């Protein structure tokens, strides 16, 4: 959906 | 939310990963969020 899945990449 | 402020999604995801992301930066953190309380 439009729920924060995008882990953000370090 | 109740942890949380009202910037946030706390979506813990298939991989282990709960993201703390705030919709008015539009960021995903792993950050205590929080910590940006103040804003109100």
């Amino acid at each position: 959906a439009g729920s924060p899945n995008l882990s953000p990449n370090p | 939310q109740s942890f949380l402020p009202p910037g946030w999604e706390m979506r813990i995801a298939p991989n282990g990963r709960p993201f703390f992301y705030d919709h008015n930066t539009k960021t995903t953190t792993w950050e205590d969020p929080r910590l940006k309380f103040p804003v109100h």
